[PDB]
RNA sequence: GGACCUGGCGGUGCUUCAUAUCCCUCUAGAGGAGCCUGUUCUGUAAUCGAUAAACCCCGAUCAACCUCACCACCUCUUGCUCAGCCUAUAUACCGCCAUCUUCAGCAAACCCUGAUGAAGGCUACAAAGUAAGCGCAAGUACCCACGUAAAGACGUUAGGUCAAGGUGUAGCCCAUGAGGUGGCAAGAAAUGGGCUACAUUUUCUACCCCAGAAAACUACGAUAGCCCUUAUGAAACUUAAGGGUCGAAGGUGGAUUUAGC
C-alpha cells in the first residue's frame, strides 16, 4: 500500500486542510505547488539551490512563529524579489506578529542577499477541509 | 545537521509507538510507556538562554513613554529565570500527578458496582 | 480510573 | 495610482486582525516591526560570519554585516584616523595621547579632524545597539585644543560650534573673542551659532540683543563671508522669544533674504508662522501675513534646505483653525498636495495633528455633504480620528439635521478605537434621545443603543465598578420605548436603583404611555414607586394621573396609600 | 471584493471559501493588471517611446539600409543572481 | 504602445524520469515524475530601443 | 554539522580538489601530448602523483546534500530519491508532479 | 554550509528567536535520562578505566 | 455522579445551508458581480455569466487539470447543492400524507401513475429515452435505490401501451430525455481551383507517426506523386502500393485522377497508411453520397487509433513482463 | 464433562467461474552450449541487507582509489558538531513500501431480533435495517467516451528496511568513536536471470527491399582467451572502445517452466 503524503483515514474526528487531504497524485490535479520559480523549468538552472532555500525557509518560519502557521508556506519568486506568504493564527498580539515580521525579513534579506518580503493572513481557526 | 531535524509531532509518533504490529493486537504490554509531552506548552517567544530583553517580544515594547532598547539580563537574573521555569515544571508535574482517587466497586479491580454517572441528554434536549 | 482520569469570550477593536 | 481610501498606510499589514484600529496602535505597531528589524541588525553585527556568503549577482553592498571595529592595531596616525571614521570618541583620544607621548607627529587635519569628532558629541560615545548643558567642564576637546601646538581657523570653528550645539553660549563667545585677536577669519557656519549664542547668553531686552545680532552681521561683512539660509532661519527662531517686539524685525529679515538672492524655505515661513501666531486676537496681524505667504508659495514645489521644513505645514494649520477660515485651509492642504510636497507633512505626531486641525475645520465650516466626503478619503487612509474629532462630527450632522448617519459613527468609532468612551458614548446617545423621530428612524437608533449599552455592560474597567452615567441610562431606555422594546426598558428600570442615579422626568411620563397601552396596574405603579424612592415633585402628581388612569386593586390602592404615607 | 471560491468540493459541498485559502493564495493572480490598469499605464509610458521610421516599411528595405543584423538574447529567471 | 505583435505557441517539452518507491529493494515499484515546460513566443517588429 | 563523517570527508575534498585544481591542470597539460619531451613528461608525472590525493577529482562523490546518500542522487537537485521524493510528493517543488501518460 | 545553518540557527535558539522542536525534544529525552541514572561519562572516566 | 469522556465533537458531521444562508450569498454574487465588472472596465448590466467566467481565468490564472478545483465565481443556485425543505410545521404535522414512508416524492409520483392507469380502463423510440436514475433522484429531490428506478420505469411502460391521451401524454415526456444521434456520414471538403482552373481537393491523414496531405484532383490519367517522387519509386514494397491503390479501386475509379501527397514521420508501412487515409478524404468529394457511404463502411474513411503502447516500469514491454524466477 | 458459536482445516459436497487464464488450444522463450550478471556454497586477515509466492542486473539510475560501512598496521582523545557511534533491537517505531489487489469491501453513530447468551440483521408482488466517512466508482493524465497509466480503503504475513534520514530502549566514550597507508572481493562447484548463438526467413558487401557473392574442419558461431593501441583518470594485467590473433562449445535443448488478447 502506498504511504507517501496520505493522512489515513480515521474515525472522522481528524480534521484535515484542503492540502493534507490530497495524495501527491492530485498534485498539478487538484492542488497547486507550494512554491513557484524557474529553476525547474527546461534549460533552466540553480534548481539545487532554490531548493534548499526553500527547506530552510519552511523550517525557519516554523519555528520563528511556533504554533502560529495554521497552514504550509507559499514561496513566490520573481526576479530577485522573495515573497513567503503564509496563513497564521489570531492568537498572538499583533505587535509580536510586526516584531517577527520585521525581524524575519531583516534577517532572510541578509542572509539570502535579495529583497524578501512575508505578508500574513490570519485566521480565527484552521481551515478544515473534511474530518477523516 | 539543521537539515535532518523534523518536527515534534514526528518525533512523538515515532517515539511512542503506537501504531504498529504492536498496537495492532496489543502483542507489546504497556507497564512502562512513553507518555507524550507537549514541550511547547511553558516556553514564551523571545525567551532563549542568553536572556536578552527583545523590546516588543518577551518585554513591554514602551517604557514609560519611551521605546526599550535591547537589553540582557545579569548572570544572576537568568538564574532565577531559569530556576523558576524548572520549579514551574514541577508544579505542573504536580498538579497532573494530583488526581482525585475514585471510589472503587465490589473489589479494587472489578468494575462492578461503580457508577457511571447521568445518562447522557437525548437530542431534543431530554435530560436524566 | 480510579486513580483519576484529569486530562485537565467578549471581543474588542483595538483591545488593551 | 492614487491614495487607496479603504485601506491602512501601506506600512501596516493588510490583514483585518493585524490592521491598526487606533492611532496609538498606529504608532505602536510601526515600532515593533522597527524593533524587530533592530534586533535583526543586532545579530547581523554581532554574528556576521553567518550572513558572510553572498549569493547576489550584482552585489549588493547594503544587504552585507557592518564592522564598527578597528582593524589596525598599529600606533600612527594612519591608525588614528580610522578611530576617527568609526566616530570612537574614547579610543581616538587614547590613540592621540599615547601617540603624543611618544612624540610622533600628528597631522593638523588629522587633530582638527578629532575636535569634529569630540565637539560634536561633547566627548560622549554615540549611541549603539547594545554593549542641562552637556559641555563638560573636564571635557577632552579642550585640553587637546589647548596642547595642540599650532591652531588654524578650522580649529577654532570647531570649537565654537560645538560649544554652541551643547549649550555652552557664554564660552563660545569668549572664544569668539581669541579668533579676532589672532588675526583670524571665521566662516558662515561659526557666524550661525554665535547669533545663537548672543540670543542665548543672556537675558535682556529685545533692543540690547537686536543690537548685537546687528553687530554679528555687519562683522560678517567685513569678513567677506556671506550668509546661508540657516543664518536668516536661526535668527527668526531666535526672535520667537520676543513676539510682539520682534514682528517688523523679523519681516525686515525676510525682504532682506529676497534681495540678496537667499530664497526662503518651508522653515523660513514656520518661524515667522510662530512668531506671529502668538496668544491673543490673531485678526489683527495673523491674518494677512499667512494670506500672503499662501500666494508667494502658491505652485511650488519644495526641496529639503533646513531641519525645520517638516513644521510649515503643521503651523500653517494651526493658524486657519484659529481664523476659522476653511478656504486658507485648502490652499494650504492644495500646497500639501503639489508634487511630492506631501513628504514635509512631518512625523506622526505632526501628521496626526495637521489632520485633526484640518478635518475638524471642515466638520464646521464646510457642507455635511462634501465633509462625509472627506472622511471617506482621509479617515483611516491618512490617519486615525482621535475621540474629540467623533465628537464635530457628530455636533456637525445635528446642525445639517441628517440623523441617519449616527449609527455609522459609532460603528466608525469603535472600529478606530473609542468603543470605551465616556464623553463619546454620552453624546451619540443624547443626539440620538434629544427629539422623537419616524418609526423607521427610532428602530434604528435602539440597535445602536443596545450596542452602546452592551459597552458600557462589558467595559475593560469592570474590574472596577461600573461607571454609568444618569444620562447614558436615561436616554438608553427612552429610546426602547419609543421604539416599541418596553420589555428591555422596562428590566433596565432596576439599574437605576443598582446605581442609584436619578431618573428623568421624560423617561417617567413616557413609561405611563407604555403602561396605559398595556393596561399594566402594576407596571404603572412600579413607576410612582420608583419616583416616591427619590421624592420627585412630580410623583406626588403622578401619583394623581395613576389613580384616574387605571384601574387600581385594593392591593394597589394600598400599596399607592403606602406611598401617599411617605407623601 | 469577490466572492471567488476554489477547491475540488466534498460530497454534496461547495468549493471553499476564499478566507484561509491557500488554493487562491498559491495563484499568480493578476489582480494588478487589469484592463483598466493596462490602459492607464500605458498612457504613461508612451512618454518613454520613439518612433520608429516610417521609411523602413518592409524588410526588405530595412536589409537595404541595414544590411547587418545582430541577435543578442537575454534571460530573465527568478533568483539572487 | 502601438507595437506590431504576433504570438504562437512552440511544442511543450515533458521531461520524466523514474524513481524507486521503497526506501529497500522492491526494484519492479517505480515513482515516474515529470516537469511539463510550457511556452508562448511574443514576437515584436520594427521598434527602437528605447 | 554536516550530515554524516562521511559528507565531511567529502566537503573537505570538495575543498582540497579546488584549490588544487590550477596546479594539477597546468601539471596535466605537460602529460596530455605528445610534443614535449618525455624527459620533461616523465618529471611532470611524478609531480602530479607526489600532489595531496584528496586534490584527486575523481574521488569526489555526489551524495545527498541533506542526508549524505551516496547513491539514488539526482544530480540537479542534489538530493537522494528519498528526500527528492518527499518534497515531490508534497507539492514542495516547483514544477514536479506524478507522471502518468 | 552545514556549519552556517547549524552555528546560525543554535545563535538564535539561545537569542529565544527560534524555537527548535527537534532540540527541545532531545533535550527532554537527555534530561530523563540523567534522572534514570543513564548519564554520558566524563572523557577518561568512563566504565572501563 | 461520575465523568466519561464525551464522544465526539457535532461539527464533525455534514452540515446544511439554510435559506437565509442563500439569500445572503446572492446578495454578495451581484455585488461582486458589479465589482468585477468594474474591474475589467465593462458594463455591469451586460454583464453575463460567460463573461464572469473570462475575467475569473484571467485574473485567478490556474493550469489545474481538473476544472472543478479552478476558481469559480458562479451564481449561488449553481454552487450550493439543491437542499430539500422543511417536512413539517410549527405543530410537527407534516405536510404530505405519505411522509412517513420517507420517499413521500417517489412514493406519491407512483401513486398518481397507478391512478391514471385505473381510469384509463374505467374509460376504455429513436430520439427519445428514459431518463437515468441519476436524473429521476434529482427531479424527486431523493435518494433512489435500482430497483425503485426499475419499477417506476415499468410502470411507465405500461403507460405507453395503453390508449395514453393528451394529459397521459405530458407527463411521460417529463420523464423522457432527448438522445441525440450522433451524423456518420462522411463530411464533404470543399472542391477548390488551382491557377489552371483544375478542380481539386485536399484532405489529411494520420497513421501512428506519420501524417500525409494529399491533393486530388478531379481528372486526371492515374499519376501518384509522393514527395515529389512516382509512388512505385517511393514505395517499393508491393503492400504500400496496394494501400495506395485501395481507395481507389474500392469505387471503380483507377486511372482518372491525379494525386500529389506530401507525408512525414513513421516508416514505409504507416506512411502508405496515412496517404490511402488522405487521398479517401479527398476522394470523397468526387464521388456519390451512396459511394462515401461505402467508403465509410470499408473501413476507409476511419483513423486509425492503434499507435504504440508505452512501455511500463517493472516489466519487459508494454505488455510483457519480466520472467516469473524459478521457485 | 455436556450443548452451542466462531475461526482454521477437510486425500469435504454441489453449482457457477478464472480470459493470457487452472487445464488443453496459439506465438516466442527458459531448462542443453559459451559468455554477462546475481545468489548460494567453498575460499579469504577481510562488510552488511534482501533471501517461498512477495529474494536472486534486489538497496546499486551501478564498488580500480574514493564510494566503504570490511581486514591488517600505525595514529588522535572535549574529538567537522554545546561531541561521536553504519553498535544491538524492523519483535519499540516514524518515514517509504512489498503482498493479496489481475480484490470490493471497511466502517463510526443508531435501530431491531435471539427471553437483553456467545451471536444475527436479506427477500422488490420485499419479511429490520438506516447508515456518515474511506475504498471502488466518477473525475483527471496520455492520442477519444477506448486502452494504458495513475489510483486501490480496512485488514493479512510482529512481511522489508535502525545501513536513506530521524528516533524510543539498551550499550560504547583512550573506543563499539575519528584519521592515515595498503589490502580483500577468488571459483572446486551449484543455481537464478539475461546476452549471443547453433545458421539458408541464413552469412558478407552495396542498398535501405527488383543486386552480387558466401554456404561445413579457411562455413555459421565469443560481447570469451591472448597480444597491441586508444579513451577516462594522479593511478588501468584490471574499466570501456577499437584492432590483430584465435575459430572453441554449440547442430534448436529431457522432466519441468515463463510471458503475451
Ligand atoms: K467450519
Ligand atoms: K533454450
Ligand atoms: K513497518
Ligand atoms: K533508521
Ligand atoms: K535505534
Ligand atoms: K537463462
Ligand atoms: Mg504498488
Ligand atoms: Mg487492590
Ligand atoms: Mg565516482
Ligand atoms: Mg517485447
Ligand atoms: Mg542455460
Ligand atoms: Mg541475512
Ligand atoms: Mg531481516
Ligand atoms: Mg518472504
Ligand atoms: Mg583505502
Ligand atoms: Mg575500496
Ligand atoms: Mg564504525
Ligand atoms: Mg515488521
Ligand atoms: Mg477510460
Ligand atoms: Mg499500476
Ligand atoms: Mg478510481
Ligand atoms: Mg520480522
Ligand atoms: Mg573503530
Ligand atoms: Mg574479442
Ligand atoms: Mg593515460
Ligand atoms: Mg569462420
Amino acid at each position: 500500500k502506498n504511504r507517501a503524503a496520505r493522512v489515513r483515514v480515521s474515525k472522522g474526528d481528524k480534521p484535515v486542510t484542503y492540502e493534507e487531504a490530497h495524495a501527491p497524485h492530485y498534485i498539478a490535479h487538484r492542488k497547486g505547488w507550494l512554491s513557484l520559480h524557474t529553476g525547474n523549468l527546461d534549460g533552466e538552472d540553480h534548481a539545487a539551490e532554490r531548493t534548499v532555500e526553500d527547506v530552510f525557509l519552511r523550517k525557519f518560519m516554523w519555528g520563528t512563529f511556533p504554533g502560529c502557521l495554521a497552514d504550509q508556506l507559499v514561496l513566490k519568486r520573481r526576479g530577485n524579489q522573495l515573497e513567503i506568504c503564509a496563513v497564521v493564527l489570531r492568537q498572538l498580539s499583533p505587535h509580536k506578529y510586526y516584531f517577527l515580521v520585521g525581524y524575519s525579513e531583516t534577517l532572510l534579506s541578509y542572509f539570502y542577499k535579495c529583497p524578501v518580503r512575508l505578508h500574513l493572513q490570519t485566521v480565527p481557526s484552521k481551515v478544515v477541509y473534511k474530518y477523516l | 545537521s539543521f537539515f535532518t531535524k523534523l518536527t515534534a509531532d514526528e518525533l512523538w509518533k515515532g517515539a511512542l509507538a503506537e501504531t504498529g504490529a504492536g498496537a495492532k493486537k496489543g502483542r507489546g504490554k504497556r507497564t512502562k510507556k512513553k507518555k507524550r509531552k507537549d514541550l511547547n506548552r511553558g516556553q514564551i517567544i523571545g525567551e532563549g538562554r542568553y536572556g536578552f530583553l527583545w523590546p516588543g517580544l518577551n518585554v513591554p515594547l514602551m517604557k514609560n513613554g519611551a521605546v526599550q532598547t535591547i537589553a540582557q539580563r545579569s548572570k544572576e537574573e537568568q538564574e532565577k529565570v531559569e530556576a523558576d521555569m524548572i520549579q514551574q515544571r514541577e508544579e505542573w508535574d504536580r498538579k497532573k500527578k494530583m488526581k482525585v482517587k475514585r471510589e472503587r466497586g465490589w473489589s479494587g479491580n472489578s468494575w462492578g458496582g461503580i457508577s457511571l454517572g447521568p445518562p447522557d441528554p437525548g437530542p431534543c434536549g431530554e435530560t436524566y | 480510573y480510579l486513580s483519576g482520569e484529569e486530562v485537565e469570550e467578549y471581543e474588542c477593536y483595538a483591545p488593551d | 495610482v492614487n491614495r487607496d481610501t479603504t485601506a491602512v498606510p501601506y506600512v501596516f499589514q493588510d490583514d483585518p486582525y493585524l490592521m491598526p484600529a487606533s492611532s496609538l496602535e498606529s504608532r505602536s505597531f510601526l515600532l515593533a516591526k522597527k524593533s524587530g528589524e533592530n534586533v535583526a541588525k543586532f545579530i547581523i553585527n554581532s554574528y556576521p560570519k553567518y550572513f558572510q556568503k553572498d549569493i547576489a549577482e550584482p552585489h549588493i553592498p547594503c544587504l552585507m554585516p557592518e564592522y564598527f571595529e578597528p582593524q589596525i592595531k598599529d600606533i600612527s596616525e594612519a591608525a588614528l584616523k580610522e578611530r576617527i571614521e568609526l566616530r570612537k570618541v574614547k579610543a581616538s583620544v587614547d590613540m592621540f595621547d599615547q601617540l603624543l607621548q611618544a612624540g610622533t607627529t600628528v597631522s593638523l587635519e588629522t587633530t582638527n579632524s578629532l575636535l569634529d569628532l569630540l565637539c560634536y558629541y561633547g566627548d560622549q560615545e554615540p549611541s549603539t545597539d547594545y554593549h542641562g548643558v552637556t559641555w563638560r567642564a573636564k571635557n577632552n576637546a579642550e585640553r587637546i585644543f589647548s596642547l595642540m601646538p599650532e591652531k588654524n581657523e578650522h580649529s577654532y570653528c570647531t570649537m565654537i560650534r560645538g560649544m554652541v550645539k551643547h549649550r555652552a553660549y557664554e564660552q563660545a563667545l569668549n572664544l569668539y573673542t581669541e579668533l579676532l585677536n589672532n588675526r583670524l577669519h571665521a566662516d558662515v557656519y561659526t557666524f550661525n551659532a554665535l547669533i545663537e549664542a548672543t540670543v542665548c547668553a543672556i537675558n535682556e531686552k529685545f533692543e540690547e540683543k537686536w543690537s548685537k545680532i546687528l553687530e554679528l552681521l555687519r562683522h560678517m561683512v567685513a569678513q567677506k563671508v556671506k550668509p546661508n539660509l540657516q543664518t536668516f532661519n536661526t535668527i527668526l527662531k531666535c526672535l520667537r522669544r520676543f513676539h510682539v517686539f520682534a514682528r517688523s524685525p523679523a519681516l525686515q529679515v525676510l525682504r532682506e533674504m529676497k534681495a540678496i538672492g537667499i530664497e526662503p524655505s518651508l522653515a523660513t515661513y514656520h518661524h515667522i508662522i510662530r512668531l506671529f501666531d502668538q496668544p491673543g486676537d490673531p485678526l489683527k496681524r495673523s491674518s494677512f501675513i499667512i494670506y500672503d505667504i499662501m500666494n508667494e508659495l502658491m505652485g511650488k514645489r519644495f526641496s529639503p534646505k533646513d531641519p525645520d521644513d517638516d513644521k510649515f505645514f503643521q503651523s500653517a494649520m494651526s493658524i486657519c483653525s484659529s481664523l476659522r477660515d476653511l478656504e486658507l485651509a485648502y490652499q494650504v492642504h492644495g500646497l500639501l498636495k503639489t508634487g511630492d510636497n506631501w513628504k514635509f507633512i512631518g512625523p506622526d505626531q505632526h501628521r496626526n495633528f495637521y489632520y485633526s486641525k484640518f478635518f475638524d475645520l471642515i466638520c464646521l465650516m464646510e457642507q455635511i455633504d462634501v465633509t462625509l466626503k472627506w472622511y471617506e478619503d482621509l479617515i483611516p487612509s491618512a490617519y486615525f480620528p482621535h475621540s474629540q474629532t467623533m465628537i464635530h462630527l457628530l455636533q456637525a450632522l445635528d446642525v445639517a439635521n441628517r440623523l441617519e448617519v449616527i449609527p455609522k459613527i459609532w460603528k466608525d468609532s469603535k472600529e478606530y478605537g473609542h468603543t470605551f468612551r465616556s464623553d463619546l458614548r454620552e453624546e451619540i446617545l443624547m443626539l440620538m434621545a434629544r427629539d422623537k423621530h419616524p418609526p423607521e428612524l427610532q428602530v434604528a437608533f435602539a440597535d445602536c443603543a443596545a450596542d452602546i449599552k452592551s459597552a458600557y455592560e462589558s467595559q475593560p474597567i469592570r474590574q472596577t465598578a461600573q461607571d454609568w452615567p444618569a444620562t447614558s441610562l436615561n436616554c438608553i431606555a427612552i429610546l426602547f420605548l419609543r421604539a416599541g422594546r418596553t420589555q428591555e426598558a422596562w428590566k433596565m428600570l432596576g439599574l437605576f436603583r443598582k446605581h442609584n442615579k436619578i431618573p428623568r422626568s421624560e423617561l417617567l411620563n413616557e413609561l405611563m404611555d407604555s403602561a396605559k397601552v398595556s393596561n399594566s396596574p402594576s407596571q404603572a405603579i412600579e413607576v410612582v414607586e420608583l419616583a416616591s424612592a427619590f421624592s420627585l415633585p412630580i410623583c406626588e402628581g403622578l401619583t394623581q394621573r395613576v389613580m384616574s388612569d387605571f384601574a387600581i386593586n385594593q392591593e394597589q390602592k394600598e400599596a399607592l396609600s403606602n406611598l401617599t404615607a411617605l407623601t | 471584493p469577490l466572492p471567488v471560491r476554489m477547491g475540488y468540493p466534498v460530497k454534496k459541498g461547495v468549493p471553499m471559501a476564499k478566507e484561509g485559502n491557500l488554493e487562491l493564495l498559491k495563484i499568480p493572480n493578476f489582480l494588478h493588471l487589469t484592463p483598466v490598469a493596462i490602459k492607464k499605464h500605458c498612457e504613461a509610458l508612451k512618454d518613454f517611446c520613439t518612433e520608429w521610421p516610417a521609411a523602413l516599411d518592409s524588410d526588405e528595405k530595412c536589409e537595404k539600409h541595414f544590411p547587418i543584423e545582430i541577435d543578442s538574447t537575454d534571460y530573465v529567471s527568478s533568483g539572487p543572481s | 504602445l502601438g507595437i506590431s505583435i504576433k504570438v504562437h505557441e512552440p511544442p511543450r517539452k515533458i521531461e520524466r524520469f523514474t524513481l524507486l518507491q521503497s526506501v529497500h529493494i522492491y526494484k519492479k515499484h517505480r515513482v515516474q515524475y515529470e516537469m511539463r515546460t510550457l511556452y508562448r513566443c511574443l514576437e515584436l517588429e520594427h521598434l527602437t530601443g528605447s | 554539522h554536516y550530515v554524516d563523517w562521511r559528507m565531511w570527508r567529502d566537503v573537505k575534498r570538495r575543498k582540497m580538489a579546488y584549490e588544487y585544481a590550477d596546479e594539477r591542470l597546468r601539471i596535466n597539460s605537460l602529460r596530455k601530448n605528445t610534443i614535449l619531451p618525455k624527459i620533461l613528461q616523465d618529471v611532470a608525472d611524478e609531480e602530479i602523483a607526489a600532489l595531496p590525493r584528496d586534490s584527486c577529482p575523481v574521488r569526489i562523490r555526489n551524495r545527498c546534500v541533506m542526508t549524505s546518500r551516496p547513491r539514488g542522487v539526482k544530480r540537479r537537485w542534489r538530493l537522494s530519491r528519498i528526500v527528492f521524493r518527499h518534497l515531490a510528493d508534497h507539492g514542495q517543488l516547483s514544477g514536479i508532479q506524478r507522471a502518468t501518460w | 554550509n552545514h556549519h552556517t545553518y547549524a552555528e546560525l540557527m543554535q545563535t538564535l535558539r539561545f537569542l529565544g528567536l527560534y524555537r527548535d522542536e527537534h532540540q527541545d525534544f532531545m533535550d527532554e529525552q537527555k534530561r530523563l535520562k540523567k534522572l534514570r541514572g543513564k548519564e554520558k561519562p566524563k572523557k577518561g572516566e568512563g566504565k572501563r578505566a | 455522579a461520575f465523568v466519561i469522556p464525551k464522544k465526539n465533537v457535532p461539527t464533525s458531521k455534514r452540515e446544511t445551508y439554510t435559506e437565509d444562508f442563500i439569500k445572503k450569498q446572492i446578495e454578495e454574487f451581484n455585488i461582486g458581480k458589479r465589482h468585477l465588472a468594474n474591474m475589467m472596465g465593462e458594463d455591469p448590466e451586460t454583464f453575463t455569466q460567460e463573461d464572469i467566467d473570462r475575467a475569473i481565468a484571467y485574473l485567478f490564472p490556474s493550469g489545474l487539470f481538473e476544472k472543478r478545483a479552478r476558481p469559480v465565481m458562479k451564481h449561488p443556485e449553481q454552487i450550493f447543492p439543491r437542499q430539500r425543505a422543511i417536512q413539517w410545521g410549527e405543530d410537527g404535522r407534516p405536510f404530505h400524507y405519505l411522509f412517513y414512508t420517507g420517499k413521500q416524492s417517489y412514493y406519491s409520483l407512483m401513486h398518481d401513475v397507478y391512478g391514471m392507469l385505473l381510469n384509463l380502463e374505467k374509460h376504455q423510440v429513436i430520439g427519445s429515452r428514459w431518463l437515468i436514475k441519476e436524473e429521476l433522484e434529482e427531479m424527486l429531490v431523493e435518494k433512489l435505490s435500482d430497483l425503485d428506478y426499475m419499477q417506476f420505469i415499468r410502470l411507465l411502460e405500461k403507460l405507453l401501451t395503453s390508449q395514453c391521451g393528451a394529459a397521459e401524454e405530458e407527463f411521460v415526456q417529463r420523464f423522457r430525455r432527448s438522445v441525440t444521434l450522433e451524423s456518420k456520414k462522411q463530411l464533404i471538403e470543399p472542391v477548390q481551383y488551382d491557377e489552371q482552373g483544375m478542380a481539386f481537393s485536399k484532405s489529411e491523414g494520420k497513421r501512428k507517426t506519420a501524417k500525409a496531405e494529399a491533393i486530388v484532383y478531379k481528372h486526371g490519367s492515374g499519376r501518384i506523386k509522393v514527395n515529389g517522387i512516382d509512388y512505385q519509386l517511393y514505395f517499393p514494397i508491393t503492400q504500400d502500393r496496394e494501400q495506395l491503390m485501395f481507395p481507389f479501386h474500392f469505387v471503380d475509379r483507377l486511372g482518372k485522377h491525379d494525386v500529389t501527397c506530401t507525408v512525414s514521420g513513421g516508416g514505409r508501412s504507416a506512411q502508405a497508411g496515412a496517404i490511402r487515409l488522405a487521398m479517401a478524404k479527398a476522394l470523397c468529394s468526387f464521388v456519390t453520397e451512396d459511394e462515401v457511404e461505402w467508403m465509410r463502411q470499408a473501413g476507409l474513411l476511419t483513423t486509425d487509433p492503434r499507435v504504440r503502447e508505452r512501455k511500463k516500469p517493472g516489466q519487459e514491454g508494454a505488455r510483457r513482463k519480466f520472467t516469473w524466477k524459478k521457485r
